[PDB]
């Protein structure tokens, strides 16, 4: 998701 | 004139990184989404925790409010979106069709359609009432990082790691315009300005850009922050001074003067990347949210 690179 | 945003509340409760924060249109609520699979609702003015909304099987990348503040939609790594009744916390519909993570979502102003973008490189348009997919747009050649309706709902703007920003006709799904700049760095965020005349776009070369939609030209650039890794939201602040607001990978909230492009404030407090910021619809209030080391939401208030 958005929270992961 | 510079604003004087100062920290008023810190909102703890998420157990993994927060992914997005959004104020309800009626100003009363803040909604947050997280890699912990949860949505949380908070009081916009005092940070009071209200409720947790659960149902997704994997983390959530985005949440958005309907025009009447009664519904939320969320976009999840479980490849679905869910429409929620905020009052009951119930899942009304699950929107199935994307073949990979759903990254971004938004209602149109009528709030009878939802637009979504996905790692599957498509943009989908959904009927809110039936929960069924109306159109699938083969929009991009890499993950879609943001989708947004303009003010009358007739247009959709999308952005992608393929380096493109595209503007779509809602009714037909056909492409109206493609925006390209420099050496096409990944476009990590896009949205229309309040009057729909401009488009604000973030690229993963530490740059925000304001585009004139009609002329297809760059009008302003905003630099000084750190953004090379994450899809960080950006905002127009319109309640007092006209600012551009964005998070940053150096753990600060950046605020620029929209016309002069100068940094007017840097909000210090978070202990990890600030992935999401939101601007309150009637008060000079900013919400910010941060990744795994921090996991909190902060509310900041300014006199102007």
């Amino acid at each position: 998701a958005r929270t992961k690179q | 004139v510079k604003p004087n945003y100062a920290l008023k509340f810190t909102l703890a409760g998420h157990t993994k990184a927060v992914s997005s924060v959004k104020f309800s249109p009626n100003g009363e609520w803040l909604a947050s989404s997280s890699a912990d699979k949860l949505i949380k609702i908070w009081g916009a003015y005092d940070g009071k925790f209200e409720k947790t909304i659960s149902g997704h099987k994997l983390g959530i990348s985005d949440v958005a409010w309907s025009s009447d503040s009664n519904l939320l939609v969320s976009a999840s790594d479980d490849k679905t979106l869910k429409i929620w009744d905020v009052s009951s916390g119930k899942c009304l519909k699950t929107l199935k069709g994307h073949s990979n993570y759903v990254f971004c979502c938004n209602f149109n102003p009528q709030s009878n359609l939802i637009v979504s973008g996905s790692f599957d490189e498509s943009v989908r348009i959904w009927d809110v009432k039936t929960g069924k997919c109306l159109k699938t747009l083969p929009a991009h050649s890499d993950p879609v990082s943001a989708v947004h309706f303009n003010r009358d709902g007739s247009l959709i703007v999308s952005s992608s790691y393929d380096g493109l920003c595209r503007i779509w006709d809602t009714a037909s799904g056909q492409c109206l315009k493609t925006l390209i700049d420099d050496d096409n760095p990944p476009v990590s965020f896009v949205k229309f300005s309040p009057n729909g005349k401009y488009i604000l776009a973030a690229t993963l070369d530490n740059t925000l850009k304001l585009w004139d939609y009609s002329k297809g030209k760059c009008l302003k650039t905003y630099t000084g922050h750190k953004n090379e890794k994450y899809c960080i939201f950006a905002n127009f602040s319109v309640t007092g001074g006209k600012w551009i607001v964005s998070g940053s990978e150096d753990n600060l909230v950046y605020i620029w003067n929209l016309q002069t492009k100068e940094i007017v404030q840097k909000l210090q407090g978070h202990t990890d990347v600030v992935i999401s910021t939101a601007c309150h619809p009637t008060e000079n209030i900013i919400a910010s949210a941060a990744l795994e080391n921090d996991k909190t939401i902060k509310l900041w208030k300014s006199d102007c």
